[PDB]
RNA sequence: CCAGGGCUACACACGUGCUACAAUGGCGCAUACAAAGAGAAGCGACCUCGCGAGAGCAAGCGGACCUCAUAAAGUGCGUCGUAGUCCGGAUUGGAGUCUGCAACUCGACUCCAUGAAGUCGGAAUCGCUAGUAAUCGUGGAUCAGAAUGCCACGGUGAAUAC
RNA sequence: UUGAGCCUUGAUGUGUAGGAUAGGUGGGAGGCUUUGAAGUGUGGACGCCAGUCUGCAUGGAGCCGACCUUGAAAUACCACC
RNA sequence: CGCGGGGUGGAGCAGCCUGGUAGCUCGUCGGGCUCAUAACCCGAAGGUCGUCGGUUCAAAUCCGGCCCCCGCAACCA
RNA sequence: GGGGCUGAUUCUGGAUUCGACGGGAUUUGCGAAACCCAAGGUGCAUGCCGAGGGGCGGUUGGCCUCGUAAAAAGCCGCAAAAAAUAGUCGC
């Protein structure tokens, strides 16, 4: 059922069940589920109550959605309000890692509505 | 083309039994060079249909192809002045070939679970002309019989 | 309907590919003269610099004179109300030495001047002979075709 | 002649590419099969360590012996059950790798996190009739490092031409 | 001739049940049959073509009514029509 | 002023009557169709019948109304 | 010269140029102009005199500068400012 962030899956694989929250993907959640002592493909209904509550502390070890959603803004605050080179590209929808801005890098700008 | 009247590609027998019809089904589902993978699905299309229709492997399709097979199709032999499709009686080499292309392409349509399952469901109704095969064939005859004779 | 004079001769001279329904801003004396009042449309093109797409060739003179004090000239570069989607793309495929934006027709959209504008490409005269031949070629082809049935 | 920047700028158009939009598939496990090649101020095993990119250690090789180099699709098993999902991976933050005096502009990347656009492409258009289209890999040139480009090779394998 | 008017007369009308081309209202269980029957060959009528109306003669001498499923009921017989 | 009828899919016309079991096509979209469109072919959609009551086993039907479109002779305050 | 008519499709009230453009406002990222607090850094500097200002001259009524006087930056005319700045047709 519900785990610490929100983490409410529907009867999927337990590794992929943990992927529904921001801040942890499939490969990281397997290391999270490594200490859980449960199978990969067991469903949420097949996840026992004695193991669901132990999943709240495991996902609380690594920093997750409850505090990681502002960690991107802090790194943005190190660039956007600090006037760095990446922040100048970050503010006006430009690539920051050196994409060819002449033709490509469309999805960094956004949709091609114009 | 202009002068090349070379013969067609010789059809090998299928690697379960000698059959030009079933081996043509193996060679029509081949995608990205994978014919061994195409061999497995096209085998499960009729053998499951044999367990669905209570028939054999070589008769669940042979009586099925008769419904799919057309008689006269309208080629678009228009010179440019008039958009006229003068009909041509389809050659017997292309008569089953036009039939076999209609049903396997219909298996690509309605993708629910697997191409083995989709082709089996698209062949039982085609065995009694109540699928997309008779939808394809009779729609040609709508455009064929409405334009009967031209020179 | 509410259509005004249209540049039908532009189709003989240009082979326009894509069209638009951008609106045109116009002065107070223009609106009265637009429904009736002898508006002409020949040699209509554009003079873009940044966002200043102007209907250039549009001779519309005031029929009943409504001009006082300051000047009022019948031929002006009227400002077009263009979408921003339709604006940035004209920094590209209109600057190709032969590419231009022309107005095929003029009309109304519920008492608003919306002008059907299109990106012309322009025919050289060596291919102008082919198109006039082709139009006669299509007609005479079925004349040969009908003689089989006489 | 020098150091830094620029040739990597982008409200925009066009050409050519790779990647898909999946269940003939994706993922996990098991498992079998080639040639083109290239190398010494280079190829670098094996082993050790690092999740790894790689580092430490270091044999053989200027070569039918040594090394790059584990082939993939395929097959089998497990798993997924028609969704923009376990598709696609762009964008993006943090931590590291190698190149070289140096990687901010601006390298390739690896690890973790993010998760998009995109659900089949109008009008129009090309390629080819065979080991072809198609697909999957591999090497090489250039190169300190650095290609979806270029050249070369291998595997599977059509359809139709009235 | 052409229509209308009315006399005489057959034809003439299966929501749904249902064997029924049963109209309504209504008096009614014996009408009727060899002063040639059930039911034939069918003609034509016919029609929501369901199946009746149905000449003649063979057939030759029985059939239907309350009776039955029906909202209702029986042209077994009729009266207003 | 009181005489003649009909009002029904978005549209124009029928079924009603000789009761019960609402359609047609025009305009629409769905497809075919196609160097391209279209000719033309079919697929689909729509009002409980102008409204309100009564009779009737049975109302779109029939009858009472009411309303609307009108047509009409009236028209000497 | 007088009278009548018409004066953006509504011809008696409910304009909504589908648009960059001109304008205001809101949310949002925060900047001595979108700010102040001597506090964190922080001891010998600031202001007026003198003082020259890129290539030329000047230049903010005030400046990158000057420990008592000739060199260094933004900017103004000068100067690297471009052109069939839609088509199409000609000698």
């Amino acid at each position: 059922a519900r785990i610490a962030g929100i983490n409410i899956p529907d009867h999927k694989h337990a590794v992929i069940a943990l992927t529904s929250i921001y801040g942890v993907g499939k490969t990281r959640s397997k290391a999270i589920l490594a200490a859980a002592g449960i199978a990969e493909d067991v469903k949420i209904s097949e996840l026992s109550e004695g193991q669901i509550d132990t999943l709240r502390d495991e996902v609380a070890k690594f920093v997750v959605e409850g505090d990681l959603r502002r960690e991107i803004s802090m790194s943005i605050k190190r660039l956007m309000d600090l006037g760095c080179y990446r922040g100048l590209r970050h503010r006006r929808g430009l690539p920051v890692r050196g994409q060819r801005t002449k033709t490509n890098a469309r999805t960094r700008k956004g949709p091609r509505k114009p | 083309p202009r002068r090349r009247v070379i013969g067609q590609r010789k059809i090998l027998p299928d690697p379960k039994f000698g059959s030009e019809l079933l081996a043509k089904f193996v060679n029509i589902l081949m995608v990205d060079g994978k014919k061994s993978t195409a061999e497995s699905i096209v085998y499960s299309a009729l053998e499951t249909l044999a367990q669905r229709s209570g028939k054999s492997e070589l008769e669940a399709f042979e009586v099925a192809l008769e419904n799919v097979r057309p008689t006269v199709e309208v080629k678009s032999r228009r010179v440019g002045g008039s958009t006229y499709q003068v009909p041509v009686e389809v050659r017997p080499v292309r008569r089953n070939a036009l039939a076999m292309r209609w049903i396997v392409e219909a298996a690509r349509k309605r993708g629910d679970k697997s191409m083995a399952l989709r082709l089996a469901n698209e062949l039982s109704d085609a065995a009694e002309n109540k699928g997309t095969a008779v939808k394809k064939r009779e729609d040609v005859h709508r455009m064929a019989e409405a334009n009967k004779a031209f020179a | 309907s509410a259509t005004i004079a249209l540049n039908k001769r532009a189709r003989h001279e240009y082979f326009i590919e894509e069209e638009f329904e951008a609106g045109l801003a116009l002065q107070g004396w223009e609106v009265k003269s637009l429904r009736a009042g002898k508006a002409n449309i020949s040699d209509s093109y554009v003079l873009l610099r940044d966002g200043e797409a102007f209907l250039f060739g549009a001779n519309i003179t005031p029929m009943a004179v409504a001009s006082t004090h300051v000047v009022c000239d019948p031929t002006r570069t009227r400002k077009l109300l263009l979408n921003q989607r339709e604006l940035d793309s004209l920094y590209g495929r209109v600057n190709r030495e032969g590419y231009t934006v022309v107005a095929l027709s003029l009309y109304w959209k519920n008492a608003w001047c919306k002008v059907k504008i299109g990106v012309a490409k322009g025919k050289k005269q060596h291919d102008k002979r082919s198109d006039i031949k082709e139009r006669e070629w299509q007609v005479d082809k079925a004349r040969i075709m009908k003689n089989a049935h006489r």
